RNA sequence: GUUACGGCGGUCCAUAGCGGCAGGGAAACGCCCGGUCCCAUCCCGAACCCGGAAGCUAAGCCUGCCAGCGCCGAUGAUACUACCCAUCCGGGUGGAAAAGUAGGACACCGCCGAACAC
RNA sequence: AGCGAAAGCGAGUCUGAAUAGGGCGUAUCCACACAAGAGUGUGUGGUGUAGUGGUGUGUUCUGGACCCGAAGCGGAGUGA
RNA sequence: CUGUGGGUAGGGGUGAAAGGCCAAUCAAACUCCGUGAUAGCUGGUUCUCCCCGAAAUGCAUUUAGGUGCAGCGUCGCAUGUUUCUUGCCGGAGGUAGAGCUACUGGAUGGCCGAUGGGCCCCACAGGGUUACUGACGUCAGCCAAACUCCGAAUGCCGGUAAGUCCAAGAGUGCGGCAGUGAGACGGCGGGGGAUAAGCUCCGUGCGUCGAGAGGGAAACAGCCCAGAUCGCCGGCUAAGGCCCCUAAGCGUGUGCUAAGUGGAAAAGGAUGUGCAGUCGCGAAGACAACCAGGAGGUUGGCUUAGAAGCAGCCACCCUUGAAAGAGUGCGUAAUAGCUCACUGGUCAAGUGAUUGUGCGCCGAUAAUGUAGCGGGGCUCAAGCACACCGCCGAAGCCGC
RNA sequence: AAAACACAGGUCCGUGCGAAGUCGCAAGACGAUGUAUACGGACUGACGCCUGCCCGGUGCUGGAAGGUUAAGAGGACCCG
RNA sequence: AAUUCCUUGUCGGGUAAGUUCCGACCUGCACGAAUGGCGUAACGACUUCUCAACUGUCUCAACCAUAGACUCGGCGAAAU
RNA sequence: UUGCCUCCUAAAAUGUAACGGAGGCGCCCAAAGGUUCCCUCAACCUGGACGGCAAUCAGGUGUUGAGUGUAAGUGCACAAGGGAGCUUGACUGCGAGACGGACAUGUCGAGCAGGGACGAAAGUCGGGACUAGUGAUCCGGCACCUCUGAGUGGAAGGGGUGUCGCUCAACGGAUAAAAGGUACCCCGGGGAUAACAGGCUGAUCUUCCCCAAGAGUCCAUAUCGACGGGAUGGUUUGGCACCUCGAUGUCGGCUCGUCGCAUCCUGGGGCUGGAGCAGGUCCCAAGGGUUGGGCUGUUCGCCCAUUAAAGCGGCACGCGAGCUGGGUUUAGAACGUCGUGAGACAGUUCGGUCUCUAUCCGCCGCGCGCGUCAGAAGCUUGAGGAAACCUGUCCCUAGU
């Protein structure tokens, strides 16, 4: 599933804009990456250069200077971020000898062991062909590797034969064609969601999506709010599908919950396909909600990162700025201190602590009451000797006790618009 | 790609040369090996390179001395 | 998953898929077994499978035993290449398995939910084989 | 692969005996 | 010619071996007391070599019994197989294992010379 | 008339200080003995050894060499 | 721009350079000669018949489509059975197979759990709950071309006796003359490949084609039968056939098959055979109909929108054994409506599940046109087994 | 038929004049009946703004003291 | 880019709709200063885009006449 | 990669291929040779000082488990392994009968003078435990020789004997002396050998399936379905190299089509997570239809505006004796890169001859002849075919 052996690992940080600080969090990204292949972590340099070097990408001096500890590691995992374009990636394996990484490869590759499902694997070789389309006949370990490309001089004056096409454009169109049928096979999962796309949404299920940084426990979320069983792990991409569950409230209305695909930053945009999963559910769903662990990297990076995709997906899509919630749950036994600066740049502090604390009260009131709402406030008045009066309210819609102290009283419930319109009767 | 084999030597013919029962001059060579499969009996000799021949004619006898395969030559006496 | 952790020799000559197995062709663990009936190199990646499916089916509880082991390296040649310069790599691990191999045994309370996992191993493997017993 | 298909197994007949050139 | 005999040898070199339980030194075999001598230790009379019979069968060697470990091991059957029949399956005739089973086995034979007998 | 590399010797000769064995020769064959069974030798006695010119045929050598076929190479000339 | 007259000539000329032009030819013009250049290359090589009759392998090769020698053919001589087949006997081997606790390497559990980690007393003194690596290994059952305690079958070497012996037209040696040295497919044993290829590379006193006609595979070098000396308007057969095409047989007996299976395939299912078991069944009433059975604390609790038998949640282990499970099935806000099981009688021979035991089945799929029996047609077999009778059938054998 | 060649313009190099260069074995010729503001060669290619660093490799132009360095009458010694 | 693999690079223009085109950015795999760098009026049967006009290019073809074709008489081949 | 050695392939004799699986070798020896005589090695303690996993010489125990100079095997415990004494058997000179042996290389050396010891008498040795550690011939060196010495004497030179000099490593070794381009190319051949197309295979591809862990809001199978498994089709890339290189024209577009169905619009099905309107999904169905443009040669692909939809494929990626030449694939030229250059590019760019009168089949039309049992004529049935088949908007029905 185009893999590739990391064990032993020295990172790099290129730094070629922002922060130090900007790059280290980058560079442990990506360090975090390479574990999630299977590694261990020695140690980060760091270097600060202005636009990459259009051949070399880090430079001949760099190239020297990484090839010295390259020698000195005897192992094959050297990290350093980026997308290396294909030249780049010629020139650092002239230079390097040994197999060096990039975000992008590396990106999809894990995406490649976690996928399970059948979507997931067709969408990250979608990502695949994508990604190697442009890396041929120039890069690394290419097919024209002075072994590709042969059919030249097939037609020295005329005679008896000769392909046609260009020799590269055919070997092209080979890829061309390949992922044009499987942009085709593109399924619509819109057939399994119309059991409450259409129905439900309407009928008032509204749709509560968990979307937030890898790591950040979205899965978490979802197993504690809807006794759910899904995959959690602290590997990056732990989750691969958008599944959802169930979970009700006091105003019922089961706010049928969905987990994501979490974002880091500057992703691949190539595997946008992949994501389309996560994408659509943020388009059609009415409260988003983005997790944040109590000692999490950084005081807000991840979160910018995460809504920049966002705007830019919505913005696109829609007029929409989806319900946002940016709740700060799972912080006990964050053993840190450092949280009021935090919880002053935005107020809140809600702990459910992967549910060993279990505060998460104040959030089902928010998850609820902020986009929340029915045909509230109806008076079914009504003798309560015909049986068929009571019918389908205290089951189909929530009662709320209100006046109903006895059968014969006010009788009010927060029911569905198409449960009662004017059916009180008096 | 390309392999790193592809290397053999020329095969030596090497086994016996006179079976049990074949009636040999005083100096054939009974058996080719590389160390003493069979070890050198009566009337037989081992050369340099482990051959062993016949130091007296007769009929080849392959037989065991003390758990060690043996060729000895036994006598033919002339009718 | 289920690799040798050294094999003598990477590259082996294909296992020849010729006769009844000689050893191995009766259940000597657990209760019930997944004999083979037909020859197949039982790769490790349905070893995998189908240990994984029984392991699921009879749920928590029970044991499974993997009679045989992939330690037959099967290699295969680069993609698109031509006849000739040298043998392939390993590719996959396989087991020779020969008929009346008993490939997997399970030892489980309940007959029903031990036949329902030894019929999805045989699901998932390769060849025919049958549910064979301890009982004889 | 009908072709080829049919051309090997027609050597299963009773004159061929199982056999055929080129299967 | 007889020995709880000593040597030299054989076995297609374990059916002989290892281990255990009991027994004897007559001549011998040994241990054993010494190093003056021939001789010897990469140091040592431990060993090798040299003189004696003070002592002992405790060991070595040998006798009988143990099937405990190892060793051998069928007959049947099977696998395999030569040839043949057979349109995929198989089958027949001839050979036939390995493993296992029954079991066998605590060795057998030849030459001398010893003590006694003749 | 061979052996050898020749002084050469010659049914012998070369190798070798070494009558030590081998090499190559003494047409072939038969008998007699002496030997040794290491594959048979040694002498002795018998018959006496067969080439060489033509020429046919098949191969072959040097030539064109069974016949056809290049592109090209060289010498001398002919062409603005 | 052009006329006329001139000059530059071939490894040279001329070239505002295209390798362009230099007499319809130019990366070195043309004619003659060397010359019948040379070509491991292609082609061609002419009358006949009789006898024998290959090779496409080994080694070497500036070699790999060539050649030398060997191997194999032929013709002479010499030897004469030395050849070959079969029986027997003496042999060595390490393949198939098998085994591995017999080695070298990959595997289920208890044992020690030793070296160790936390707990350990927190002491480093001392000791165990020690789910832990739990070792070398101890003891119980499994794989290998480069593993072997073993170990065939064949094959091979040799001996012996025969057979074949008016011949295999054998073996061996020496000569004349070769050709061959591109092999193919099929069976078996293997490597490479994906244990694909009509693939490729090997072995095969293996075959056939090559170089082989004749019969059968429809047609179809390599498959099956069978090796054509010639002529017969004779006969028996081989493989294969036998309804008509197309010569007997729309053969005989017993079964199976319902799909045109036969006449293509990996399959889920059982409703065709026979099996062989097996609970209860006996016509001591079984599977069945008509069959009163419908609130036991019966909303049983769980728990509460009701949680009514009944979203759910493990339960209800009980009797004049009446036939009713604190009730699994449709429901139904929840009751209710109406029943699953068992029953109480008539119950008027069998009734279910099982390895499916094994036969024979059914689900499947390219593009000119039936199209996957050769055709017609065949199940009233002309299909499939097991038996049994005939014949038809070749250039085979026999007859003349 | 062009973006190629040429082109006018540039720069470098060579040339002291039967020059250099070229055709010729040679004579001779062209160069040129010319003279360094002329010729031949190389590259660039109107014109405008410009042609930055490098003489390490290789050519060319000068030569720094050495070392290596054939052809000779330097001919010891040695040998027949 | 007559030079760019990534490449249909990114943005703006132009189209209804622009892998082409123009202007910029330029992170130049692999521009570069007389094998000249960049501009350049004029020039070009050069290459590449745009617009006006124009039209059988096309939507979508129709009709007319000539030369054949076709028929008649004469002559009368060819590759294969 | 090329020679040599070892193993497995290798099918229990020998031998046996691959660009099959593994390694070694172009050496070390003056002791690691010869010979005599002695010894056994690994693995654990009663137990040890600094001493541990491992030193010791701790033998105290323990049965031939390590070590062989060096790869691999075959051997070696009897030792071939470990030690010492002496010595130089590379008996060198002469050499047995024998044998291993396409042609060009190996094993014993029994005998002889002369040795080596240990010793003591008997005794053994022609470098090594064995198989690698090497290179023909030619040419020349260098030593010794009782050989020849161009009239004789010597001499030069030659000869013999013993030796030396080749990574002649492409290792049977063309020469003593040698690299490239050709797209300017030419000739001799090849389908022995690639590119196109066909064929076989089907890894890849493509269509499906089989079990069903999961996703589908509770709810494997509305829709999906991983881990695994099985196949279909032969339109992708491939593999093979089987016809074709005395020529099978190569992409894209145009013209013309014709076929398959794996269907982009009718049929109901079910299911639908089908309220309706619309959808999804498979099942059936090939009748007809299935477009016009911008970019690019462009197949494709993106986009534009539409439509019931703008289906997928086969037919030599259908169709150049039907057309086009946009790219591709001659020669010119330039750019980037590589090359000290000729040139090259598996990069870019501009420019670059598309021949043929149709014989046969085929097809579209049209005649002549003869048939249809006398010669004619009108009207004719219809076996059999050919053509056509497309569908869209708006109204009511019903704002039901
Ligand atoms: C006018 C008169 C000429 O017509 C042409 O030029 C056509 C246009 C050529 O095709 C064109 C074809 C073209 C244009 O296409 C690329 C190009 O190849 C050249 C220029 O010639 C031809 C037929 C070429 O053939 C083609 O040769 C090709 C090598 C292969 C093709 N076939 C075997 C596979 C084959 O038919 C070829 C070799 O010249 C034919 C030989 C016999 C000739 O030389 C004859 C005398 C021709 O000159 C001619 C017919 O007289
Ligand atoms: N200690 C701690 N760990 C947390 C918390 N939240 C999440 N995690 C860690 O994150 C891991 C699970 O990640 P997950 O919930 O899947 O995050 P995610 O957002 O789904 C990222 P992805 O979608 O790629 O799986 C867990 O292993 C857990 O340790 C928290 O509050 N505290």
């Amino acid at each position: 599933y185009r893999q590739l052996r990391l064990e032993r690992v020295v990172l790099v940080g290129v730094w070629t804009e922002g922060s130090a600080a900007d790059a280290e969090a980058s560079l442990a990204e990506l360090a975090a990456l390479a574990e999630t292949a299977g590694s261990e972590v020695l140690e980060g340099l760091i270097q600060r250069r202005d636009k990459p070097d259009p051949s070399t990408y880090i430079g001949s001096g760099k190239a020297a200077e990484l090839r010295e500890v390259v020698l000195a590691t005897g192992a094959d995992t050297v990290i350093c971020d980026g997308e290396l374009s294909p030249a780049q990636l010629n020139a650092l394996e002239k230079a390097v000898k040994v197999k060096v990484i990039d975000r992008t490869a590396l990106i999809l590759d894990i995406f490649a062991q976690h996928a399970t499902s059948r979507e997931g694997k067709a969408q990250v070789s979608l990502a695949q062909m994508e990604y190697m389309l442009p890396r041929l006949r120039g890069w690394g370990e290419s097919m024209s590797r002075q072994a590709g490309g042969r059919a030249g001089g097939a037609g020295g004056g005329v005679g008896t034969r000769g392909p046609g096409e260009t020799k590269i454009e055919t070997d092209r169109r080979r890829i061309r064609e390949r992922m044009a049928k499987l942009r085709r096979e593109i399924r619509d999962m819109k057939k399994i969601r119309d059991t409450q796309r259409g129905s439900r949404r309407r009928s008032e299920i509204p749709s509560v999506a968990i979307v937030g940084y890898t790591n950040a426990g979205k899965s978490s979320l979802l197993n504690a709010l809807t006794g759910a069983g899904v995959l959690v792990e602290n590997a990056l991409f732990a989750t691969l599908e958008p599944t959802t569950r169930r979970g009700e409230f006091e105003d019922g209305r089961p706010f049928v919950l969905t987990d994501t695909v979490g974002f880091v930053r500057h992703l691949p945009t190539q595997l946008v396909e992949a994501f389309r999963s996560t994408l659509e559910e943020v388009v059609d769903a009415d409260l988003l909600i983005h997790v944040v662990d109590g000692s999490d990297v950084n005081p807000l990076a991840q979160i910018n990162a995460v809504r920049t995709v966002i705007n830019e997906v919505v913005a696109e899509y829609d007029i929409a700025p989806p319900p946002e919630l940016l709740v700060v749950n799972k912080i006990d036994a964050a053993t840190g201190v450092g949280l009021a600066q935090l919880r002053r740049a935005l107020p809140d502090a809600v702990f459910v602590s992967a549910r060993t604390g279990d505060g998460l009260d104040k959030l089902r009131s928010r998850m609820g009451e902020l986009v929340e709402s029915t045909d509230a406030t109806v008076d079914v008045t009504i003798p309560y000797d015909r049986g068929d009066l009571v019918a389908r309210v205290h089951t189909d819609g929530h009662v709320d006790a209100t006046e109903h102290t006895d059968a014969g009283t006010r009788i009010k419930a927060r029911v569905p618009a198409p449960l009662a319109a004017t059916l009180r009767e008096y | 790609s390309s392999s790193r084999n592809g290397r053999d030597s020329a095969a030596q013919r090497l086994g016996v040369k006179r079976f049990g029962g074949q009636v040999v001059k005083a100096g054939e060579i009974l058996v080719r090996q590389r160390g003493t499969h069979f070890h050198p009996g009566v009337n037989v000799g081992r050369g340099g390179d482990d051959t062993l021949f016949a130091l007296a004619p007769g009929a080849v006898e392959f037989g065991a001395k003390r758990g060690r395969k043996t060729v000895n030559i036994v006598p033919v006496a002339r009718p | 998953m289920l690799i040798p952790r050294k094999v003598k020799h990477r590259k082996q000559h294909h296992p020849e898929q010729r006769g009844i197995a000689s050893g191995g062709t009766s259940v000597s663990f657990g209760d019930y077994g997944i004999q083979a009936l037909e020859h197949a190199y039982i790769t490790n990646r349905q070893i995998e499978s189908a240990r994984i499916a029984i392991n699921r089916h009879i749920k928590r509880g029970g044991k499974v035993w993997i009679n045989i082991f992939p330690d037959r390296p099967l290699t295969k040649k680069p993609a698109e290449t031509r006849m000739g310069s040298g043998k392939g790599s390993p590719e996959w691990w396989v087991a020779n398995v020969k008929p009346g191999r008993v490939l997997f045994e399970l030892s489980y309370p309940d007959e029903k939910t031990a036949r329902d996992a030894l019929t999805r191993a045989i699901h998932k493997l390769p060849i025919k084989a049958r549910i064979v017993t301890r009982e004889e | 692969a009908k072709r080829g298909r049919k051309k090997r197994d027609r050597k299963h007949s009773k004159a061929n005996h199982g056999k055929r050139p080129n299967a």
